[PDB]
DNA sequence: AGGGCTGATCGTGCAAAAGTCGTGCCAGCCGTCT
DNA sequence: AGACGGCTGGCACGACTTTTGCAATCGCAGCCCT
């Protein structure tokens, strides 16, 4: 929660208003952006399990 | 990063895709024309530089 | 004097003609064409950004839609309503356009209307107005009913928009049977209904202008300077120029020479376009300095043949390449043809024009009773008083050109 | 699209357990490659419109700010798979606009500043048979011997540009010698590391 | 052995058919006071 | 409670513009066709 990417800000606000108080691990959204990198995905041996 | 509004001043966000398309299309055209090895090689050097 | 022998050239057609035809085009038309041409010649030469948020413009409406509980289809329809909103704040594309583009039977008119009504007034009130009018009704209903004269305002806004369009207060009072001048409070409240609540943000309409020159009017004698940065520069690849003579192969040298000749012709064409434009622009700025200074009201009758005779401008190359030239000056941004004003009659060796007439008619209609605008006959009288002598036929015709209601149609209750 | 799951499918995430980082082959590289843009222009103040096949261009790098297109056709979030003819770009969420790199080909190689520059100069291992000669090969200026047993030249033998010309003149059309990569890296490309491992 | 025949080069207008404005002109119409 | 009246725009004609659609025969001399 505590920074900048307002993308899950909407989800956080909706969950809190619902009192859901829930979050999704997802990816460093910025490391998902670093995959966007990945030498342009050049390095994607990423064996997500 | 437009500080003043009139000019954006992309703080280190230049795109070389200009050079990409330029060199690739030029190589495609001159390849059918049996381009000089010198011009082909200079394009090669700058192409992957 | 008489006839005997003596006397004695010619131009070129096709290739030179094509190069010349390229210049009559627009500025960016020439720029994109130059890019496409240079695509061939081998012998020529902090992730993102954002604006106001929460206050996030149309995207703020999209987020407030994303800020409420809705299903996938409701969110998709709200997004179709929001993304299909123009710079005026209303829903740019109606529900029917979205249904046709989707082609989805699951998304229906009822479902789309429900999703849009859930998104009718969230941030701010009256977004995706879909022809604001029911948006005005939504603003009135969302506004507290405790406001006085709200019933009269609602009755007027329901189906009396046409009567208010003509500013016919008498017709409105006769139709709605409203108490005279008691509906005035309701009408004034309707005037302050915050139209373009969407445009309040959506009117972030950006300003676009690429004048082909700048007239600095440097100490008078309006100094026209060509937009050299906007003037492209054609560079020849000198490395190819040094890599062809050494070519022991004749075919490569011949192809290089032909490419060089074509590129030189193109560069000369662009340069000639620029130079002729500069000369004619100086001539016009001399002619339209009164139009440049006092304005379109003092816009003199300017013609190409007269300008060509006055500045010794091209007799036909000018007539060709004159298309699409724009200038930024103290008056504003003006087109090339905008500089030349038509011819109108003036006695006593004086002369008259068209843009002058348009601005004068605008002033004269402004110089009319707010209840009763200036008649086309009255406009003719004003023009004759100015010495224009426009007469009623051209007066009505230009008022139609000026697109303003004249007396018997601009008539409003005082 | 029934639109009853398109937004539902929009929100998804993976476990990303035991992630690996390694090289690849160009197939996936062009698999990422989607668009084609031509110009280096940044932004046009003439019309305040995106560059056409330029930087931040349409038909490239993902969707548009709204589901509306730069040209103006198929301007709706409801239009999902329909592609307007005026400019071909996916009309969807702007999130994919961050999730779209491109690939640049230009059809020819040059120096990798990966080897011999870091604290470990992988140069020798990175260039393999070239052994720190890939940088020299990055000039297409030697056309070294590729193969040829008839000529008195090894397949993995250095033949500089003058050496290549002399080989072609003397050995005739028997001393095969190619550039790009020029000094040694092409013969590296035509090499097997199993014998090198056994020899080491 | 005699004829054909070939184009390598040969580049700032115009003209022509078309269109389009200026101004007029005209026909119905509505506010109203008769 | 129908005509006045100016609107007001449809309709008109010429009058100024205008855009496109337009490249050669050189020049020999060798080569091809006869």
């Amino acid at each position: 929660v505590k920074s900048d990417d307002v993308n899950g800000r909407t989800k956080m606000y909706k969950n809190i208003v619902d009192g859901n108080h829930q979050m999704e691990p997802g990816m460093p959204e910025s490391f998902n952006v670093l995959l966007k990198e990945i030498r342009s995905l050049g390095i994607n041996i990423e064996l997500e399990d | 990063v437009p500080l003043d509004g009139g000019r954006f001043a992309t703080s280190d966000l230049n795109d070389l895709y200009r050079r990409v398309i330029n060199r690739n299309n030029r190589l495609k055209r001159l390849l059918d024309l049996a381009a000089p090895d010198i011009i082909v090689r200079n394009e090669k050097r700058m192409l992957q530089e | 004097m008489k006839q005997g022998l003596q006397l004695r050239s010619l131009a070129m057609t096709p290739q030179l003609q094509q190069a010349i035809r390229l210049l009559q085009l627009s500025t960016l038309e020439l720029q994109q064409e130059l890019q496409q041409a240079l695509e061939s010649n081998p012998l020529l030469e902090l992730p993102v950004y954002q604006g106001e948020t929460t206050q996030t413009l149309q995207d703020y409406l999209m987020w407030q839609v994303e800020l409420t509980p809705f299903t996938d289809t409701d969110r998709a329809i709200a997004t179709s309503i929001v993304d299909a909103v123009d710079d005026t704040g209303y829903l740019t594309i109606q529900i029917e356009d979205i249904v046709d583009s989707i082609g989805d039977d699951e998304i229906g008119l009822e479902e789309v209307e429900a999703v849009l009504k859930r998104i009718q007034r969230f941030d701010p009130v009256g977004v995706a107005a879909k022809d604001l009018r029911d948006c005005l009704l939504i603003q009135l209903s969302q506004f507290a009913k405790e406001t006085p004269w709200l019933e009269e305002a609602r009755l007027i806004i329901s189906d009396h928009l046409d009567l208010l369009a003509n500013h016919d207060f008498r017709t409105l009072m006769r139709v709605t049977r409203l108490k005279e001048e008691v509906l005035k409070e309701a009408v004034n409240l309707i005037q302050s209904l915050d139209p373009r609540p969407g445009q309040s943000i959506q009117t972030s309409e950006p300003e676009y202008v690429i004048p082909d020159v700048l007239v600095r009017k440097v100490s008078g004698r309006w100094t026209v300077e060509l937009n050299a940065d906007s003037i492209p520069r054609l560079k020849i690849n000198q490395q190819y120029a040094a890599m062809g003579n050494s070519a022991r192969n004749d075919a490569d040298g011949q192809f290089i020479r032909s490419n060089l000749q074509e590129a030189r012709w193109l560069i000369k064409s662009l340069e000639s376009r620029n130079d002729t434009l500069l000369r004619v622009s100086r001539c016009i700025v001399e002619q339209q300095q009164a139009f440049f200074e006092q304005g379109e009201e003092y816009m003199k009758p300017m013609v190409l043949a007269d300008i060509a005779q006055a500045v010794e401008m091209h007799e036909s190359t000018i007539s060709r390449v004159t298309t699409q030239k724009y200038l930024h000056s103290p008056r504003g941004i003006f087109e090339l043809k905008y500089f030349f004003s038509s011819h109108v009659n003036t006695e006593g060796g004086g002369e008259a024009s068209s843009t002058a007439i348009r601005a004068l008619v605008k002033k004269l209609i402004a110089a009319e009773n707010p209840a009763k605008p200036l008649s086309d006959s009255k406009l003719t009288s004003m023009l004759s008083e100015q010495g224009i002598m426009v007469a009623r036929r051209t007066v009505a015709k230009y008022r139609e050109s000026l697109s303003i209601p004249p007396s018997n149609q601009r008539k409003q209750l005082v | 699209k029934d639109l009853l799951k398109f937004l539902k499918a929009q929100t998804k995430t993976e476990e990303f357990d035991a992630i690996k980082i390694a090289l690849a082959s160009p197939d996936m590289i062009r698999s990422w490659s989607f668009g084609e843009v031509k110009k280096p222009e940044t932004i046009n103040y003439r019309t305040f419109k995106p560059e056409r096949d330029g930087l931040f261009c349409a038909r490239i790098f993902g969707p548009v700010k709204d589901y509306e297109c730069l040209c103006g056709k198929y301007k709706r979030l409801k239009h999902r798979g329909v592609i307007c003819e005026k400019c071909g770009v996916e009309v969807t969420q702007t999130k994919v606009r961050r999730e779209r790199m491109g690939h640049i080909e230009l059809a020819s190689p040059t120096a990798h500043i990966w080897f011999l520059k870091s604290l470990p100069s992988r140069i020798g291992l990175l260039l393999d048979m070239p052994l720190r000669d890939i940088e020299r090969v990055l000039y297409f200026e030697s056309y070294v011997v590729i193969e040829g047993g008839m000529t008195n030249l090894e397949r993995q033998q250095i033949l500089t540009e003058e050496q290549y010309l002399d080989a072609l003149e003397e050995f005739g059309d028997e001393f095969d010698a190619k550039m790009g990569a020029e000094a040694i890296q092409a013969l590296l490309k035509s090499m097997d590391l199993e014998q090198e491992c056994e020899q080491l």
